[PDB]
């Protein structure tokens, strides 16, 4: 990859330049798995009215079995990783800003 | 009928509208209709006139197109349409019924009272004891008043529960969302009463601004009065279809003739609610009739329509033209729309194909036209089949070059042929007053070469007429086959060899010296003249006469031509680097770039051909094609975040992904979905790749990464489709061109 494509690939496929830089305090979102799901659901509810697809999960003890059994074991890390790697389409804040609740990430 | 008391006046008619439809005291085979004319004098002064016509059931069944309509089904609908407080969307139940009503009323008015045209000088003769107009004549008294416009901006916020929209869309799986919104409003009309509205009407000499928090309450912001735009007029008539005197209250425009609304954001419910409010507050005092409240548009059908419009059949009385914005030719668009409105009496596009002839009269005209003809052409017409091949003697991928390739065209031959055969079959018209409709068609044929609006009208009208009557399609196909036979026979003697085409437009190869350019331009013109004369003579042979004389146009001269399919072909001129590509799908902004890449790559590949080198040339060409694909994919990476760039267009006739529920919460954004739907594809998680309707969400969009791999594979399929054909035709290869997308550049979008 040569030209502006190399710069675009390096910027879009690695951490932000200021992500691993010492700061006086932390500006992330940290919580247990259940509270992390709660915050994820709130952020997804905030993001849907603009185009973000709904998750539509399934849990044991429900009125519909359907497919994809697995309970809350790997469905939290996958959504977090997908949300973290989504870049910003211009000056607008990224999607993760709806969960960290800070328009500077 | 007595001319000793008819008052004759010199005026001009700006708008003709339907006012009332009723049943005379004792009648079960015909009904009566009262129509309303907005007339103007030579200096500019609005007047209101009324006419009364009688329509029988036979004409109604003819204009409907089938024998399952009745007088009662029309009278009841018209009566129910007189009250917009309860039923404001009556035409939504059966648009065909109202189209037939309007067309039949217009035809009866044109036949009984006389020849009537809009924006033209007229002699109007009326009976002062009755109050209705009894005669219309065409005269000349000077230059009529110039039509005046008035800009309209209406914004409404109607609140409808998304559950109703979801239910209606689930009822009809391929229903456009604008129709769903209109049906939801129809089910519960009260939603229009509690909506918030903003109206801005800018005329030439005034301004009318209103802001309603709720339409049932007084405005919260006011500017101007209702008495500056329109004037309320009460006129007492004594029609022969009623036993007593009948009064009518109408609105008369002042210093304008029609509304012009820019089309960046057009919402039919907003205008419907505004006009319903006007109807409610105007026709409230007892002691007058109530005009019908009917409208038509592409959102009144389940599957929509390609041409956007908004036809006013009744209240208030003047048309509204929706014009796209952001075009620097907006003035020309408005002028063309007004000219189309004036020329076709305002019925088009609302009526559809009934402007020319009723759908139940076409079979007789077609039968007579096919009967007259000539025996060989009659045999060809009787044997016509849509999937036939007669003269296109080339094949799947093949190349010609370096030769003298030429493309010829007949500009608008289908419309001219239709207008020619309609007059041939006119002897089979039972009604002698129907010819006037055909006359309208003739005018368009005369205006097509110089007026683009007439060309667009004909291009949208002829397919509809053919759809109305299949026999018309078969007759046109047979006559076109005869024309192509004559073209081939004549071209067989002018150093020409037809290589492809259908008869309206074709392309072929000449037999002259390739190097000499001063002798190649003298044979092409001779062949053009010979083909033109021969086609004219063969058309005159079967008594088929044409209004506009034939003019075969040469679209360009090339040197290399490559064909890879029955519809795709690439022409190139190796002396000035011009080319023409046809048959490449363009369903989004991402296909134009692919078309340009294909054009440049083909230019380079066919330019390397003049090196007179063996098969090594084919390997070099394959290398360049792979390089071009690589560069296209690399340049597509910088636009991975653009959602509009990758969105593809979908028509109501193709399968598509189901609508997500959130798309039903758009609100006013669902109104502009007449025909197309733009769908993009995203990846929410691990290999899901769901679809998203782009235009149904407010901006800016917050979406997961776009599924660029899927769209790029779809584009690369079409790229390989033309590259493989070019390779197999130019060099006679047998190896399909395949680009290893998965093993080379699939990691970029993973």
């Amino acid at each position: 990859l040569d030209g502006d494509t190399a710069k675009a690939y390096l910027r879009a496929r690695t951490y932000a330049p200021g992500a691993l830089t010492p700061a006086p305090a932390y500006c992330g979102a940290v919580d247990s798995a259940t509270k992390m799901m709660g915050r994820l659901a709130d952020a997804e509810k905030l993001l849907v009215p603009r185009g973000w697809p709904a998750f539509a999960p399934a849990s044991p003890g429900e009125d519909t079995a359907g497919g994809t059994p697995p309970p809350q074991t790997c469905g939290i890390v996958k959504r977090l990783l997908r949300l973290a790697a989504t870049e910003q389409q211009g000056p607008t804040p990224p999607a993760i800003a709806a969960l960290i609740r800070n328009a500077a990430v | 009928m007595d001319t000793a008391d008819i008052v004759w006046v010199e005026e001009s008619v700006s708008a003709i509208t339907l006012y009332a439809v009723w049943l005379p005291p004792r009648a079960r085979e015909y009904f009566h209709a009262l129509v309303y004319f907005v007339c103007r004098n030579a200096a500019g002064e609005g007047r209101a006139r009324f006419a009364e016509v009688s329509v029988t059931a036979t004409e109604l069944r003819d204009f409907y197109g089938s024998a399952d309509v009745s007088v009662q089904a029309v009278v009841a609908a018209a009566r129910a349409a007189t009250t917009p407080a309860a039923s404001p969307l009556e035409p939504l139940e059966n648009p065909t019924l109202w189209r037939a009503l309007y067309a039949c009323v217009l035809a009866a008015l044109e036949r009984q009272t006389g020849p009537v045209a809009l924006f033209a000088p007229l002699r109007i003769g009326s009976d002062p004891r009755t109050g209705l107009v009894v005669k219309v004549e065409r005269a000349s008294w000077g230059p009529p008043a110039a039509p005046r416009a008035a800009l309209l901006v209406a914004e409404a916020n109607i609140d409808i529960d998304p559950m109703a929209l979801a239910a209606r869309v689930a009822e009809h799986p391929d229903a456009r969302l604008a129709w769903a919104r209109l049906a939801a409003i129809r089910d519960t009309p009260q939603c229009a009463s509690a909506a918030s509205l903003t109206v801005n009407i800018t005329t030439g000499t005034a301004l009318f601004a209103r802001e309603y928090q709720t339409l049932a309450f007084p405005p919260i912001k006011k500017e101007g009065a209702f008495g500056d735009l329109v004037e309320v007029c009460e006129v007492g008539l004594r029609p022969r279809g009623h036993p007593q005197r009948v009064t009518a209250r109408v609105l008369l425009p002042r210093d304008y003739d029609y509304f012009v609304s820019a089309g960046e954001k057009f919402s039919a419910p907003a205008l419907v609610a505004l006009f319903r409010q006007w109807h409610t507050t105007v026709h409230a005092a007892p002691g007058a009739l109530a005009p019908v409240f009917a409208f038509l548009g592409p959102e009144f059908e389940v599957r929509g329509g390609p041409v956007p419009y908004f036809a006013v059949l009744g209240f208030p009385g003047w048309p509204t033209f929706t014009v796209p914005a952001t075009a620097e030719s907006a003035r020309d668009l408005v002028r063309g729309a007004a000219a189309a409105y004036a020329a076709l009496l305002g019925a088009w596009p609302a009526v559809g194909a009934r402007v020319v002839l009723p759908p139940r009269a076409w079979p007789g005209v077609a039968s007579a036209a096919a009967g007259c003809l000539l025996p060989a052409v009659r045999e060809a017409v009787a044997r016509w089949h849509p999937a036939t091949k007669i003269i296109q003697l080339l094949d799947p991928p093949a190349a010609v070059g370096p030769v003298w390739t030429a493309r010829f065209c007949f500009p608008g031959l289908r419309a001219q042929l239709l207008a020619a055969l309609a007059d041939l079959g006119g002897s089979g018209l039972a009604d002698p007053h129907g010819r006037t409709g055909l006359a309208r068609l003739d005018a368009l044929v005369v205006a097509a070469p110089s007026e683009p609006w007439a060309g667009a009208v004909l291009e949208r009208l002829v397919p509809d007429t053919c759809n109305a009557c299949p026999a018309l399609r078969q007759l046109l196909g047979g006559v076109m086959a005869a024309v192509c036979l004559q073209i081939e026979e004549t071209a067989s003697s002018v150093k020409f060899a037809v290589c492809g085409g259908d008869g309206g437009a074709f392309w072929g190869v000449f037999n002259v010296d390739p190097q000499d350019a001063d002798a190649a331009s003298g044979v092409i013109e001779d062949a053009r003249r010979a083909i033109e004369t021969a086609v004219g003579a063969v058309l005159r042979a079967n008594a088929v006469r044409l209004r506009h004389p034939l003019c075969l146009a040469l679209e360009g001269v090339y040197t290399h031509a490559v064909a890879w399919s029955q519809a795709g072909v690439w022409f190139w001129n190796s002396r000035d680097n011009t080319d023409h590509l046809g048959g490449f799908p363009l369903r989004g902004p991402a296909y134009t770039t692919a078309a340009g890449v294909v054009r440049d790559t083909l230019r380079r590949v066919l330019g390397l051909t003049t090196a007179c080198v063996p098969e090594e040339d084919a390997l070099t060409a394959r290398g360049l094609m792979e390089d071009a694909c690589d560069r296209l994919i690399l340049d597509a990476f910088n636009k991975r975040l653009d959602a509009e760039y990758w969105s593809v267009r979908v028509s109501p006739f193709e399968a598509s992904d189901p609508l997500p529920p959130t798309a039903f919460r758009g609100g006013a954004l669902l109104d502009a979905e007449h025909y197309w739907r733009r769908v993009v594809r995203v990846c929410p998680g691990g290999g899901e790749s769901v679809g998203v309707p782009v235009d149904l969400y407010p901006r800016p969009l917050v979406l997961p990464p776009v599924d660029c791999a899927h769209h790029l594979r779809e584009i690369l399929r079409e790229i390989e489709l033309v590259f493989t054909g070019v390779l197999a035709g130019v060099w006679g290869e047998g190896g399909k061109f395949v680009y290893p997308f998965d093993d080379k550049m699939s990691f970029l979008f993973a």
